[PDB]
């Protein structure tokens, strides 16, 4: 058996030349075609450059793979590159047995404009309440960057127990999105005479909070 | 056109057993070998079996060595898997795919969604997310649905049967510590909508049979 | 004895 | 002997192994109402040479094709040769 | 026997082993089916190279199986080497 | 082993036919290309004609284009090379060539002449080269067969029905200024076998289908 | 079309190693493999290099191919020279249409020593003479250089009309043969007191003489 090892992430800026190499552990590179796929989110892998150096149809000019023997690595080199390149890219080789993917390269393209998160709270729905359940729903949409800190408030008190927090993560128009829930106790929601959701992103804290009755 | 349509994915516990297909058509599927490779949520590529154009050759990886079985039907253009003692860490997208020559893939199916685990079906509970002077600014209106507690994967929120897609935000689900799932929908109308247009969210999970619209309206 | 032929072998015959 | 019988209910559609070959071919309708069966595809190697690493005619090697003895009708039961399709052959054997 | 008709299965850059496939239920009786001795096909310095496959070349061939049926069977008679670009 | 015999050489008139064959054995016949290829008295060899193993594909010199005609019938293991519009240029030894790919020859067969000529066929005359007191060099002694007057070649000649092979000379032939031919054929023997053992040379002239064994013995 | 250019000749002493070229007139000879025959006196070619560089099972290490794409030219390396090792050697080559063999090159292995030749004359048969012929038959072998004088006399006086000499003929052992005939009619024959069949060799003669009766 062997191994592929690709950069976890490589972040570069719009027009510039970007290279994502892979390097093959045992056995000669040479010897084995190696192919690059490209994985936008929630999408299957698409093929980018197949047998080393190859670019099928409708594929950009753009994208251009190639091999180097002596290091025993391949590599996938993106010209003038755009936001749209943005995505997960796995190379991919052989042997006689076995089919080996690299790890992934999660390509960055920097210089995005910032953009501040639309936050919503709303608190447990009377139906909730009356099946003796109080679930507290915070959601955080359109936000660039991907960085974003959830803390509740019980009255004025930190809140950790209960909740539960997305990994956020991109929506159809290339910003962020991410949910925050509190689970409580229907006697949990009523005693207190309010409870906040705060959203901190790029050094900005903005606090929701909403109240039983 | 080159296609591959698979189908069989679902949920079933450690030690039970599936089998999933891969329809092929726009080629001459017998002179082709085939691959599955398969991705668990958020992680990375992970071959898992070949096989020759011919079936004369089989391939597995390590890790699926005599609990998976590769075989293929070519006067009905279908790859198979069969999948038996199965674990927890099978769990992931199993995707078909076409090969040039052994090692070399060229097409890459939809994938079909394959959840090992202790945990039984469970359809949602849905609840009304009712708009409210606080989640109403700048003269729009905050309104959704709460998904709450389904299992497996996946779940589809539409608004209106469709007819409502502006201002839609429909959330990637929670994975919570009970091992269930949970995920909103929401959408931002104009205020003064409030109490003359109705707002219905359409809930449909599939592997539990659910189907719920849930009449979402001010609080009075 | 018994031959079973196809369809489009048969026509050809007769 | 007294027969009581009963009656029952192009190769690119099928493979393209001939278009993907280092020795390729092309696919030739030989027909024959008088046979049975009436139409035979036979395989024509494309090439003298065979197509190497860089694409073109390699005169190193030879584009050979296979052929296979077949049963035909014609009644009388006939022995005929058919090229089922091309191989590449060398002078040096390792 | 193809190996007194034919010497093809050693020369050739995909080259390929005869294995005698037995049927008394069948008639013929044996039918020599080509099994390709490689996944790869012999390149230029003698090795087998990966960057192309070694695929048996199949014909569909009718057989005989007091009563009697005529079946289609599939049979390798070969081996060609493929390659992932096509010229 | 490789064994290539080809037959049908002797005299042509100019513009006559000629159908030469070439029978193989030890290979698989119909696999492999074959070529013809020829020499004339004292010169290169020139590549004539070739053909694919199936027999599909042929290839000429353009000096025999249009003329010649290459053939082969894979049931009889036999190559063929059929000859018309004979002119004299075309007088030479006729080679049967085994190929493993075209242009790569491996064998080569014993050759078949091929004598283009207006001259009529001329059998030879055998007359004893008679041991002697002036032929004899102690323990040994030479004795002979004096070939005369032949047309084409060749002639072949033997001692004893082959019995003989040691202390044979045969020499190449003279060609006369009358265009036939002569030649000789010596035995060297031990002096105590003359007047006991019997010694015949055998003289194969196939032009004139004329065979002549001739006693050859001390004169007294 | 195309063709093939060999030197006429090489020569070299025993032990040392001798180059027989091949020079291609047009089209790439690294495009087409280069085979190589000898050709002994009186025998079919045999193989001595296939496919450039490919030595057959009985042919001996010291006989060795190789290509020159820069001269367009293949070449025949024999070291460790034999005096077996002569004879014609002929390359060959050619195109997707064709077969060309070069014009060949006669390999002369130097320093052999010298042989005298071995003369036996016979007179006409008792049968010949009864058929109004009359021929002597001078049969000469062994000689080595080549070169020959042949001389008749009919008694003392040379003789130049009847006579016909082969040219000399190389030997399986490298020396040389060759014979001549004297053509009398029986009535010359009977009428002199004897002939005689002269043969000059690197300065010295070897005498055969034969008489009526
Ligand atoms: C090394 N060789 C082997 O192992 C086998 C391999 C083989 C086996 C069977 C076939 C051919 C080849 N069959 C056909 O050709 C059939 N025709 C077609 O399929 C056909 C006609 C036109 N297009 N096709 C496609 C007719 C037929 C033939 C015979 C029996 C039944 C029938 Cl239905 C039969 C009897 C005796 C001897 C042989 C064949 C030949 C030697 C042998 O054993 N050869």
């Amino acid at each position: 058996n062997f191994m592929l090892t690709q950069p976890h992430s490589v972040s570069e800026s719009p027009g510039k030349t970007v290279t994502i190499s892979c390097t093959r552990s045992s056995g000669s590179l040479a010897n084995y075609y190696v192919q690059w796929y490209q994985q936008r989110p929630g999408s299957s892998p698409t093929i980018v450059i197949f047998a080393n150096n190859q670019r099928p149809s409708g594929v950009p000019d753009r994208f251009s793979g190639s091999i180097d023997s002596s290091s025993n690595s391949a590599s996938l080199t993106i010209s003038g590159l755009k936001t749209e390149d943005e995505a997960d890219y796995y190379c991919q080789t052989y042997d006689p047995y076995s089919v080996v993917f690299g790890g992934g390269t999660k390509l960055t393209v920097l210089g995005q404009p910032k953009a501040a998160p639309s936050v919503t709270l709303f608190p447990p729905s009377s139906e909730e309440l009356q099946a003796n359940k109080a679930t507290l729903v915070c959601l955080i949409s359109d936000f660039y960057p991907g960085a974003v800190t959830v803390a509740w408030k019980a009255d004025s008190s930190p809140v950790k127990a209960g909740v539960e927090t997305t990994t956020p993560s991109k929506q159809s128009n290339n910003k962020y999105a991410a949910s925050s829930y509190l689970s409580l106790t229907p006697e949990q929601w009523k005693s207190h005479r309010s409870y906040s959701c705060q959203v901190t992103h790029e050094g900005s804290t903005v606090e929701k909070t909403v109240a039983p009755t | 056109e080159v296609q591959l349509l698979e189908s069989g994915g679902g949920l079933v516990q450690p030690g039970g057993s599936l089998r999933l297909s891969c329809a092929a058509s726009g080629f001459t599927f017998s002179s082709y070998a085939m691959s599955w490779v398969r991705q668990a949520p958020g992680k990375g590529l992970e071959w898992v079996s070949a096989i020759s154009g011919s079936g004369g050759s089989t391939y597995y990886a390590d890790s699926v060595k005599g609990r998976f079985t590769i075989s293929r039907d070519n006067s009905k253009n279908t790859l198979y898997l069969q999948m038996n003692s199965l674990r927890a860490e099978d769990t992931a997208v199993y995707y078909c795919a076409r090969d040039l020559i052994h090692g070399v893939t060229r097409n890459w199916g939809q994938g079909t969604l394959v959840t090992v685990s202790s945990a039984s079906t469970k359809g949602p509970s849905v609840f009304p997310l009712a708009p409210s002077s606080k989640s109403t600014s700048g003269g729009t209106a905050a309104l959704g649905c709460l998904v709450k507690d389904y299992f497996p994967q996946p779940v589809t929120v539409s608004w209106n049967s469709g007819a409502l897609t502006s201002g839609v935000h429909t959330f990637p689900a929670v994975l919570q510590s009970s091992g269930l799932y949970s995920l909103s929908s929401v959408v931002t109308v104009p205020s003064s909508s409030l109490g003359t247009q109705t707002y219905i969210c359409n809930v449909n999970h599939k592997p539990s049979n659910t189907k719920v619209d849930k009449k979402v309206e001010p609080k009075s | 004895i018994h031959v079973t032929i196809p369809a489009d072998l048969w026509d050809w015959i007769n | 002997v007294m027969v009581n019988l009963n009656i029952h209910n192009n190769p690119k559609r099928s493979s393209d192994y001939y278009n993907r070959s280092t020795s390729p071919w092309n696919l030739h309708r030989n027909e024959d109402p008088e046979r049975y069966p009436s139409v035979i595809w036979e395989a024509k190697c494309r090439h003298l040479g065979c197509i190497n690493a860089d694409g073109n005619v390699d005169y190193h090697m030879n584009s050979v094709p296979i052929q296979q003895e077949i049963l035909v009708l014609r009644f009388r039961l006939e022995k005929i040769l058919v090229s089922v399709g091309c191989t590449c052959v060398t002078p040096i054997v390792h």
